[PDB]
């Protein structure tokens, strides 16, 4: 994480809104987790987020 | 920590 994002297998200029996991721990780019606004992954940190990965995992 | 992790930049 910090350079890699699992969505989005490549490097990345630290730049652009960063929203991560607390399930993994993985940072990842906002865009590539649906998020296109910083208020709506206010919200969204605010009452958890969840990676590509937690989605599949959590709900069988 | 309460709910995820996010950072702006
Ligand atoms: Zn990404
Ligand atoms: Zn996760």
């Amino acid at each position: 994480s910090l350079v890699t994002c699992p969505i989005c297998h490549a490097p990345y200029v630290e730049e652009d809104l960063l929203i991560q996991c607390r399930h993994c721990e993985r940072w990842m780019h906002a865009g590539c987790e649906s998020l296109f606004t910083e208020d709506d992954v206010e919200q969204a940190a605010d009452e958890g987020f969840d990676c590509v990965s937690c989605q599949p995992y959590v709900v069988k | 920590g309460v709910g995820g992790s996010w950072g702006v930049f």
